[PDB]
Formats: structure tokens, C-alpha cells, sequence
């Protein structure tokens, strides 16, 4: 009983309304010309591309 | 300065208590292992194979 | 991005006079409480 | 005159810790006044930047 | 003997009135710290010493309370600085050792 | 602690009751120490010493019968209410109250 | 533990202590008080003062080869 | 008898604060204990109205903090006074550890380690409070440090995803730290009772290093009166900051929304991290920076087992006090050297910093103590 | 059964602590009617009439 | 001598919990006293995990408490622990003011 409480409570601060996690993103490539790092976002995080 | 508990008696105290000490290790083991379902070593048990 | 900016100063100076007026007479309370320790005489007196 | 001043002011108002109260409860009233007065005159004198603009805009 | 062990000894000397406890009129057992043998040692003393010790020590806190220090003249000199509890610390320590060897057997 | 608190306690409230005692207690000391040649004689030369004159066993009663409450209260507090003390200490004083704390005992804050 | 009483053992020392109602709280202020002070800090500006200058100069110069550093003149 | 003394809840305040034996002894670095006492109710005092108005929900969490400074009456200086008090914390707080450090106070294990963990606890604490108002450096800060954990082995990633509540520092993230700390100064206070319990064994340690029992002094109204005056002190200096220079330790980046793309140039915890910030970074290595950070503040319960001298206290010792002034002045570089960026003198520099630090408690104060007694024949 | 406390010394000690006891209400008085600015109470004060 | 006994710390503990001289009498009526410290630190403990998630703002309260009830990992149990744990801390309270009274251990 001990454990499963404690999991339980463990637990609690993980997932959520969070398993949005990420897509295909669509990059259109002629938007970036040469020497230039664009950056989207993806997963919550940059993405350089 | 720990030379004070270095000699004879101290060596005997220290053979006394390994069972003990051993079998206190048994118990952390299993006790982490069985609170964190650990996979790496759970997984070979026979009959904890719960996947 | 400071809209309190005057009135602080207000306070600030009030703050200053405050401290300026409180912090004298504080010292001077511990001071002559202290008073009968720092002027303590001692002699020592054995035996012999 | 000077003697007497801190002497009197012992005697009628600073034995008993009720006067003693009783005064430094009045003293604090006239006192956070007459303090706010010069603090706040203090802090106009240092500037005129607002207040005295009011006589301009409206007046109505 | 000679040059070498007026240097060290004035070496000695030059710390000593570095360390400044002399100027509280202290002395250099007087500052020691308080441990299991030293509590034992400042308790073997006999009457006379530690009487004088509690009252240097009295003079001391004292001063260091007021933050002033004891005129020139009266400062402890080296040389003239008694080890008084040296004696009594080394036995209890001498004996202390004697049961930690017997402890080992 | 507590002898401060008696002195400042009559300062403030002597109740009318003890003070008849008290007086009872000096009536009877005065008339009981003045008893037999010796403690009169000795009373004699130093009342003319100190007061000039010998003052009359009917005149100390006088006096002492006027003091009431009011009187004890009034004549104590002059003498101890917030007075600085003369303290002298001999012996294992290691627990002897610090000045400022006898100093401190010598008038109350209720009052 | 604590307490007064149960302390320690002493002996053959007297005090004597006056009432703060019976002294000046500020007995030569300046007087004796600024060359204390003057004392104190001799005392203790070899000890004290070195390890500072020594961060002062380190930092200072540290500060001077940075800027200098992001410069360039010939190459 | 007597009520103070007897009565089963006074005995206690009369016991820690009125008849105590003090010694007569104790200088103006003793005051910081009260002042630290101070600090604690003050950010709990203040923090409290903070948290009647502050909202936790990155959607309000900046805008909240704003709504406090301009509706909220005097909610302006409520929040400066919150955020200065941090900082008067930790200026009392490494005095503290300070005077303990020049005076042999350490030697009282129990109380020593107890603020050790009351160290850690504030630093934890304030830690999450920065993160709260969601400005561009309370998120990046938030990002920069908890990230610090991904160095542990086979471990550092899920534990770092789970203090988290994600995949990154969130809405789980701000809300789990506004209510940690809420917590935590409770906590603090209780931890600071058993560091008095624990005091209150020994009584307090002073100037010289020898014992004072031969001349102690009550409390009250001695150090009653001296602990006022130097709370005074302590609000002067607070007010100070607030109404005068309310930003001065303050980063003007935090008063920028956050924002995850975004990542500033300039990137620095708050003043009273980057002494150990720059021990950080000065190592080329992950797990060794991290290693590096935490034995930087954990080494004050090495201390103790490092003491070498047959004196208690410094007062007596130059070598050491040289020794000393150079461990405060090296920590003063370490400062400065975390506040700059990772180029040319500095990294260098900051790595030798970093090698002394280490270099003068493992190893130079430790011998200087053996040489002192060397010279005193003992 | 409050009668313990009735009788004539009991009545002295109230007369000894009225003055007291008045003085203490009268600070309780002012101090309250300072401390929440009291626009009724205050009003009647030269020199506190700050409207 | 024994640790337990003489240690700052567990002295309290000690004389609290372990040595503490009782009567051989109490009964039941007796047990909410420790219930009523347990339903404290379990207010405390649900609460807090409750606060990591709960948000405060008008806009959200309700939101936030749904949010906890079907995202939140055993945000759930969490919730209703809470919920109960506040009925059930009345419960040994009255009962607790019960005792009291019947006994009169009202007299300390
Ligand atoms: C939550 C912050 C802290 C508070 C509120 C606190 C409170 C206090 C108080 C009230 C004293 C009384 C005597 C004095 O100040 O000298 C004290 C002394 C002491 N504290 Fe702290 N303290 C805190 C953090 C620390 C830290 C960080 C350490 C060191 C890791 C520490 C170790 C000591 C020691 C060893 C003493 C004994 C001082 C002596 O007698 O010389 N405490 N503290
Ligand atoms: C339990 C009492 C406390 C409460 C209720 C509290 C609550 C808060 C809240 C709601 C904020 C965000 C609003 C704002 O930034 O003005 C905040 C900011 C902060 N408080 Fe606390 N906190 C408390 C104790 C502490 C303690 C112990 C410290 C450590 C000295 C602390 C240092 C901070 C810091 C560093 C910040 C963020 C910086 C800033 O003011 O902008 N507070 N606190």
C-alpha cells in the first residue's frame, strides 16, 4: 500500500495535458535563402533549419 | 587520526558484523529495485515478468 | 515603467530624516545600558 | 530653567509608566503631523514639478 | 646554539607578538581551545593556577569586549610566557593513549 | 525578585491593614528595646546627639499614629519608586542579577 | 543546559559597576574613540587589506585585456 | 516564584532570549543571526500580501506581478521590499557563514550542519522564488539551472523531465514552483528553531575562540537592546535599495515576458549565485562543473574535519587571517567572473579562482593551522 | 463564588490601582483614535485637522 | 548512557511518544487526538500536490480543478482525498470536542 500511495503521488508531476509532443512541421525551403539560420518551433523547442 | 581504531579486537568487530552488514545490502537492493520496478534487473526474475 | 518613482523619493526622504533621527537615539538607549559594562572595574584579590 | 526642564518633565509626566505612555501615545500624534508638514513642504520646495500645474489647466 | 637557533627562536618570537594575545594579557595556554583532554587538564590544575587563569581570562573577555588592549609595559613577554597546563595535557593525553592501545587488543 | 517586589508593591498599594501592623511592630520594638538602664542611657546620648533633644515615647506614638496607607505609599515610592540602587555582593554570586535588571526591578511598568 | 549558577567555578575577583543613570553614555567619544579606531585598523590592514588590492589589480587589468582584446589592427 | 520562569511557554522565550547567559563578549558579527531571523519572517511577512494578489499561471504570472506595482496599493513597495529582502537575506546570510568561518563557530557540529541545510534551504528557495514573476531571465535561469541534473548518470533526464512536468520548463513548472515557495520558508523556520535548540546547548561561541563562562551576561537587556539597534541598521539598509535604487541588483532582462525561443546574450543567475556560477563553468566538463558546483557549497560541512589549529578562533592567528581575507576576496573574483561572459582574461582567470577556492580551504588553511602551532611550540 | 474577593482591603486595592487603571484607558483611548485616524474623534483636535 | 534519552532532538520525541507515562485506561475515545494530527499532515500533503497544479485566477480556478481531475496523474485521488480529508478531519474534531466534555478534561 505504501508504494502505490507514494507512486501515485510520484506520478502526479509528470504527464497531463502534455503529450501535445510534435507533429511533421512543413518548412517551406525557398523562404530561406543562403547563410541564413531560420528558426521555427517544434515540440515546445527550436528548431533550426 | 584514524589509527586509534586500527588493531586486533577493532579487525574481529569488523568480521562480526559482515553478515549483518551483507545482509543489510540484500535488503537496500531488493528494496530499491522491488519501489522502482526496475526494469534492468526485474526482468530476470521468473514470475515478475509483468510486460 | 515606474509610476511610484516620486512617491518613493517622498518616502525616501522621510526614510533618511527617520533613520537620521532614530538611528542617534538607539545608540545612545544601548549605550547607556552597555554603560555599566563598559565601565566595569575588575581586581582580583587571592589569597596569600 | 534647564535643570528643572528634564527634571519636570521626570516628575509630571515619566515615573509612572502610564503618563510615560500616556505621553509618548500624544507625543506621537502631534509629532506624525507636524512631521509630515516640513517633510512634505521639504519635498515640494526641492521641486514645484507638480501641484502648482493644476492652477493652469483647470480652475473650472 | 648559535645564529640558527636565535633565528628560529626570534622567528618564534616575531609570531608570537604577531598572534597578539599577550596584548590581552593572556598567555599562550590561556587561549587554547577547550577539548575532551584539555577540559580534563584545566581540571587537574591546582588552586593557585587556575584561579590566575580564570581571572586572565576575565581580563581578557573584558577587553576584547571593549575592544581595547593592555598598555606596552604590561603585555605578557615572551620568554616570561608560562606553559602551565602543558604538563597536565601531556599526561592526559599520555594516559588517553594508554587505553586506546589497550582498546586495540 | 521578590524583595523588589514587596518594595514596589507598597510603593504603589499598600493595603491599610499591614500597615497597622507595621506600626503595631514598631510600637513594640521601641517600647520593648527601651528596657533596662543600658539601651535608655544609650538613647539619651545619642538623641541629643542627633536630635538635639530626647524625643518622648508619647511623640514617637504621635508620629507613628499618624502614618497610615496613603503615608506608606507616598513616603515609599519617594524613596524607592525608579531609584538606582547601592548593591554589594559577596559569596557565590554567580546568579546575582545584572545592574540594569536590578535597576529595572526598582518600578514596574503597570504602574 | 545554560543557565546562571551552574556556569563555572570562580574566585577572588571583584567588580565594581557603576548605574548607567550615573554616567555619560559617551565618555570621550572622539577623544579616545578615534585613535582606537586608528589602532584597530593598523592592526589588522596587513592581514586585511593585501588579498583585496590583489582582487582590485587582477580585476582592473582583467577588465583592460578583455576590451583590448576585441580590437584588431594589422592581419 | 517568578512566571517568566515556570510558566511552560515563557520558560522557552526567557530561556532563548531573556536570562540566556551571553558572553560579554560577542562583536556586531554576531548580530546576523537575529537579522537573519529578521529576513525570515520579513520575506514571509511581505511574501504573504505578494501571494494575496500574484497569480500563478504564465498567462497572468508576469501581468499579476504588474497588476501588484500599480493597482495594488503600495503593492510597489510590498514587491521591492520582497525582492531586496532576498538579497539583505543573503548578504546576512554569507556574513553569518563568515564569521563562523573566521571565529571557529564550526566547531559545534550540530548547529554548524543544521545551516548548512538552512543554507541549501534559503538557496532552494530562492531559487524558485526568480522563476515566478515569468520574466525572460526567471524562465532562462529556471532553464539554465534545472537543467544541471541531466549530468547524473543514466538518471539526470528523467529526473530533470520530472521536476519539469514536461518536456520543458512549462505551466506544470511555474505553479510547482510557486507553491515550493510558499513551503519552503515554513520549513526554513522550523530548521531554524532546531539550529537555536541546538545553540542553546553550548551558548554562543565569540570573539577570542576561549571559553566565557567565567563572564557571561544576560541576554536582556544587553544583546536585546544591541540585537535592536543593528535591526535598525538592517532596515536602513533595505529601505535603501527599495526606495532608492529598487533595479540596482536586479537584471533589467527579467522585466521582459518570457519567451522559449528568445534566449538572451547576456544569461546570469542573481548576484547571489555567480561566485559559484563562475566555479561552474570554468570546468570543460558536464558532469564535472556540476560535481564542481555542488562541492562548492557543500565543502562548509567539510570545514570541521579540516580544523588544524589548537586555537578556536582566527583572532589569534595571522597566517590564517591572511589565509582568510583571501578565501573572501577570491569569492569576491569568483563573483565578478560569473557576471562576465565566458571570453578572453576570464575563463581563465575564473578557472584560477576556482583551483584556489578549493585549493585554500582544502589545503592552505588546514596547513597554515599546523605551521601556527608549529611556531607557538605546541 | 466571587465573595473571596469582598471585603475592605480588597476595596483599598481598587482605589490604589484606579488612577492606574484610568491612566492605561486613556492611553488605549488616544491610541486607537491616532492609530485609525479617527475623522470623528480626531475633528475636535487643533492643529490635527488635516482636511 | 542510553541516546534516546539525552540527545537535544529525540529527548523530545522520547518524552513525547515513548516514554511519556500514560494511563492504562484510555480507550478509543482517546485515538482523535493522533487521528486529528493525521488528518493535519494529510490536509497538508494532498493540499500541497493540489497547489503544484490548482491556479488561482477567477479565469481558471474551475478549469485548473478539472484540469487536476482528468490530466493530472491521480490528480483524482489526490482531489477527493482532499475533499474527504476535510470531512473527516470534522468528523474526529467533533468527536474530540466529545470526549472533552463527557470526561471533563476540559479542567486543563
Ligand atoms: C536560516 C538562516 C540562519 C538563521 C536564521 C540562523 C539563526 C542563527 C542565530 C539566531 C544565531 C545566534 C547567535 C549568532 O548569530 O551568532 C546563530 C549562530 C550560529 N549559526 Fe546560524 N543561522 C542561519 C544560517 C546559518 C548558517 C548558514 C550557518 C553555517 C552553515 C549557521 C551556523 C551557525 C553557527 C555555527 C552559529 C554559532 C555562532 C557563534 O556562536 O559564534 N547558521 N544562527
Ligand atoms: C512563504 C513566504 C513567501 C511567500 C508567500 C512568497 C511568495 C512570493 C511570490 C508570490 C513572488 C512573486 C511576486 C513577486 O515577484 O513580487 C515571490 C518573489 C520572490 N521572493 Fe518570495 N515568497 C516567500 C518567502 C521568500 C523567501 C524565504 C525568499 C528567500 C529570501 C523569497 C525570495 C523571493 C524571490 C527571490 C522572489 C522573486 C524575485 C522578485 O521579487 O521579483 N521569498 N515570492
Amino acid at each position: 500500500a505504501a508504494k502505490n500511495v507514494v507512486s501515485q503521488f510520484v506520478s502526479s508531476m509528470s504527464a497531463s495535458a502534455d503529450v501535445l509532443a510534435m507533429s511533421k512541421i512543413e518548412i517551406k525551403l525557398s523562404d530561406i535563402p543562403e547563410g541564413k539560420n531560420m528558426a521555427f518551433k517544434w515540440r515546445g523547442k527550436p528548431l533550426f533549419v | 587520526m584514524l589509527t586509534r581504531f586500527l588493531g586486533p579486537r577493532y579487525r574481529q568487530l569488523a568480521r562480526n558484523w559482515v553478515p549483518t552488514a551483507q545482509l543489510w545490502g540484500a535488503v537496500g537492493a531488493v528494496g530499491l529495485v522491488w519501489a522502482t520496478d526496475w526494469r534492468l534487473i526485474l526482468d530476470w526474475v521468473p514470475y515478475i515478468n509483468g510486460k | 515603467a515606474e509610476p511610484e518613482h516620486d512617491h518613493r523619493k517622498r518616502m525616501g526622504l522621510k526614510m533618511l530624516l527617520m533613520m537620521g533621527l532614530l538611528l542617534p537615539l538607539v545608540y545612545a538607549m544601548k549605550r547607556h545600558k552597555w554603560s555599566v559594562l563598559k565601565s566595569r572595574k575588575l581586581a582580583y584579590r587571592p589569597p596569600k | 530653567v534647564a535643570p528643572t526642564l528634564t527634571a519636570r518633565l521626570y516628575s509630571l509626566l515619566f515615573r509612572r509608566t502610564s503618563t510615560f505612555a500616556l505621553t509618548i501615545v500624544v507625543g506621537a500624534l502631534f509629532f506624525e503631523r507636524a512631521f509630515d508638514q516640513g517633510a512634505d513642504a521639504i519635498y515640494e520646495h526641492i521641486n514645484e514639478g507638480k501641484l502648482w500645474k493644476h492652477i493652469k489647466h483647470k480652475y473650472e | 646554539v648559535s645564529a640558527s637557533s636565535r633565528w628560529l627562536e626570534g622567528i618564534r618570537k616575531w609570531y608570537y607578538n604577531a598572534a597578539g594575545f599577550n596584548k590581552l594579557g593572556l598567555m599562550r595556554d590561556d587561549t587554547i581551545h577547550e577539548n575532551d583532554d584539555v577540559k580534563e587538564a584545566i581540571r587537574r590544575l591546582p588552586e593557585n593556577l587556575y584561579d590566575d587563569r580564570v581571572f586572565r581570562i576575565k581580563r581578557a573577555l573584558d577587553l576584547s569586549m571593549r575592544q581595547q588592549i593592555l598598555p606596552k609595559e604590561q603585555w605578557t613577554k615572551y620568554e616570561e610566557d608560562k606553559s602551565y597546563l602543558e604538563p597536565y595535557l601531556k599526561e592526559v593525553i599520555r594516559e588517553r593513549k594508554e587505553r586506546e592501545e589497550w582498546a586495540k587488543k | 525578585f521578590v524583595l523588589q517586589g514587596q518594595w514596589m508593591r507598597l510603593c504603589t498599594s499598600a493595603t491599610e491593614s499591614e500597615v497597622l501592623r507595621g506600626k503595631n511592630l514598631l510600637r513594640n520594638a521601641l517600647v520593648s528595646h527601651l528596657d533596662g538602664t543600658t539601651p535608655v542611657c544609650e538613647d539619651i546620648g545619642r538623641s541629643l546627639l542627633t536630635y538635639g533633644r530626647r524625643i518622648p515615647l508619647a511623640e514617637w506614638e504621635s508620629r507613628i499614629a499618624e502614618v497610615d496607607a496613603r503615608v506608606v505609599r507616598e513616603v515609599c515610592s519617594k524613596y524607592f519608586y525608579d531609584q538606582c540602587p547601592a548593591v554589594a555582593g559577596f559569596g557565590p554570586i554567580e546568579q546575582l542579577p545584572d545592574y540594569n535588571r536590578i535597576r529595572s526591578g526598582m518600578f514596574w511598568l503597570r504602574f | 543546559g545554560r543557565q546562571f549558577g551552574h556556569l563555572t567555578r570562580v574566585r577572588h575577583v571583584i567588580t565594581y559597576s557603576l548605574s548607567p543613570f550615573e554616567q555619560r553614555a559617551f565618555p570621550h567619544y572622539f577623544s579616545k574613540g578615534i585613535p582606537n579606531v586608528l589602532r584597530r585598523t593598523r592592526a589588522c590592514i596587513l592581514r586585511v587589506a593585501p588579498p583585496f588590492v590583489a582582487f582590485y589589480l587582477v580585476y582592473t587589468w582583467g577588465t583592460q585585456e578583455f576590451e583590448k582584446s576585441k580590437r584588431k589592427n594589422p592581419a | 516564584t517568578n512566571i517568566r520562569k515556570s510558566h511552560p511557554l515563557m520558560k522557552i522565550v526567557n530561556n532563548a532570549f531573556i536570562d540566556l547567559p551571553a558572553p560579554s563578549n560577542i562583536s556586531s558579527w554576531w548580530n546576523f543571526g537575529s537579522l537573519l531571523g529578521i529576513c525570515l519572517i520579513l520575506q514571509i511577512l511581505t511574501g504573504l500580501f505578494l501571494a494575496m494578489h500574484y497569480t500563478s499561471d504564465t498567462t497572468t504570472a508576469f501581468s499579476s506581478v504588474t497588476h501588484i506595482c500599480r493597482d495594488v496599493n503600495y503593492g510597489w513597495i510590498i514587491r521591492y521590499m520582497h525582492a531586496n529582502g532576498a538579497s539583505m537575506f543573503f548578504i546576512c546570510l554569507y556574513m553569518h557563514v563568515g564569521r563562523g568561518l573566521y571565529y571557529g563557530s564550526y566547531t559545534f557540529l550540530e548547529t554548524w550542519n543544521i545551516g548548512v541545510i538552512l543554507l541549501l534551504t534559503v538557496m532552494a528557495t530562492a531559487f524558485m522564488g526568480y522563476v515566478l514573476p515569468w520574466g525572460q531571465m526567471s524562465f532562462w535561469g529556471a532553464t539554465v539551472i534545472t537543467n544541471l541534473l541531466s549530468a547524473i548518470p543514466y538518471i539526470g533526464t528523467n529526473l530533470v523531465e520530472w521536476i519539469w512536468g514536461g518536456f520543458s520548463v512549462d505551466k506544470a513548472t511555474l505553479t510547482r514552483f510557486f507553491a515550493f515557495h510558499f513551503i519552503l520558508p515554513f520549513i526554513i523556520m522550523a530548521i531554524a528553531m532546531v539550529h537555536l535548540l541546538f545553540l542553546h546547548e553550548t551558548g554562543s561561541n565569540n570573539p577570542t575562540g576561549i571559553s566565557s563562562d567565567v563572564d557571561k551576561i544576560p541576554f536582556h537587556p544587553y544583546y536585546t537592546i544591541k540585537d535592536i539597534l543593528g535591526a535598525l541598521l538592517l532596515i536602513l539598509a533595505l529601505m535603501l535599495l527599495v526606495l532608492f535604487a529598487p533595479d540596482l541588483l536586479g537584471d533589467p532582462d527579467n522585466y521582459t515576458p518570457a519567451n522559449p525561443l528568445n534566449t538572451p546574450p547576456h544569461i546570469k543567475p542573481e548576484w547571489y549565485f555567480l561566485f559559484a556560477y563562475a566555479i561552474l563553468r570554468s570546468i570543460p566538463n558536464k558532469l564535472g562543473g556540476v560535481l564542481a558546483l555542488a562541492f562548492s557549497i557543500l565543502i562548509l560541512a567539510l570545514i570541521p574535519l579540516l580544523h588544524t589549529s589548537k586555537q578556536r578562533s582566527m583572532m589569534f592567528r595571522p597566517l590564517s587571517q591572511c589565509l582568510f581575507w583571501a578565501l573572501v576576496a577570491d569569492l569576491l573574483t569568483l563573483t565578478w567572473i560569473g557576471g562576465q561572459p565566458v571570453e578572453h582574461p576570464y575563463i581563465t582567470i575564473g578557472q584560477l579562482a576556482s583551483v584556489l577556492y578549493f585549493l585554500l580551504i582544502l589545503v592552505l588553511m588546514p596547513t597554515a593551522g599546523t605551521i601556527e602551532n608549529k611556531l607557538l611550540k605546541w
